[PDB]
């Protein structure tokens, strides 16, 4: 039931996706071991994901997590980079496939720097690295990041 | 996991040979929507 719907990178809304992705890089202190070494990003394709179902999924959790903290869902625009993103486009997020050996608990992971979440696309650490050349710092093959709605409400502070 | 007793995720700030940048978890599907795919290479540096 999901569609994606294309962005023209003159679009105001193909701009600031790709703004904040350029803008959020920053120089991880491993070399660039997990995600590889870069300062820009290529952007090919910005799509707009549209499923209603989803949609009113996360509406409608959102009010219920507004009502328990003082009427704010308090909601935020955050990355995440998983090797299932095509799975959580179609059938969304799932927290019965989370990373369960994280440093805060079999969660659903997600960033402020876009980077950041570059390390994760092809696992944990990157691992093997790309499908094809199995190079971690691949300038090849495409990658691809989910920019999503994420909502924290009260959020723990933890470590 | 889950979450703590009234709250509702986890904010994070994980240091890595003595970079911090922030994580942020949540345990529940419904709580994220992902709104924009993005594809994209990482550019090589001349
Ligand atoms: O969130 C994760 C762990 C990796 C990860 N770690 C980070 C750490 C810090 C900052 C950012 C990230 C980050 O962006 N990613 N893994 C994860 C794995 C699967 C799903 C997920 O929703 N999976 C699925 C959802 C729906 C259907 C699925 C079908 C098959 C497999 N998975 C499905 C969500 C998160
Ligand atoms: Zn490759």
């Amino acid at each position: 039931g999901t569609i994606l719907i294309d962005l023209s990178p003159d679009d105001k809304e193909f701009q600031s996706v790709e703004e904040e992705m350029q803008s959020t890089v920053r120089e991880h202190r491993d070399g660039g071991h997990a995600g590889g070494i870069f300062n820009r990003y290529n952007i090919l394709k910005i799509q707009k994901v549209c499923n209603k179902k989803l949609w009113e999924r996360y509406t409608h959790r959102r009010k219920e997590v507004s009502e328990e903290n003082h009427n704010h869902a308090n909601e935020r625009m955050l990355f995440h980079g998983s090797p299932f993103v095509n799975a959580i486009i179609h059938k969304g997020f799932d927290e019965r496939h989370a990373y369960i050996g994280g440093m805060f608990g079999a969660g659903i992971y997600f960033a402020e720097n876009s980077s950041k979440s570059n390390q994760y696309v092809y696992g944990i650490g990157g691992g093997t690295g790309c499908p094809v050349h199995k190079d971690r710092s691949c300038y090849i093959c495409h990658r691809q990041l989910l920019f999503c709605r994420v909502t924290l409400g009260k959020s723990f502070l933890q470590f | 996991a889950h979450s703590p007793p009234g709250h509702h995720s986890v904010t994070g700030r994980p240091s890595v040979n003595g970079l911090a940048l922030a994580e942020y978890v949540i345990y529940r599907g419904e709580q994220a929507y992902p709104e924009y795919l993005i594809t994209y290479q990482i550019m090589r540096p001349e």
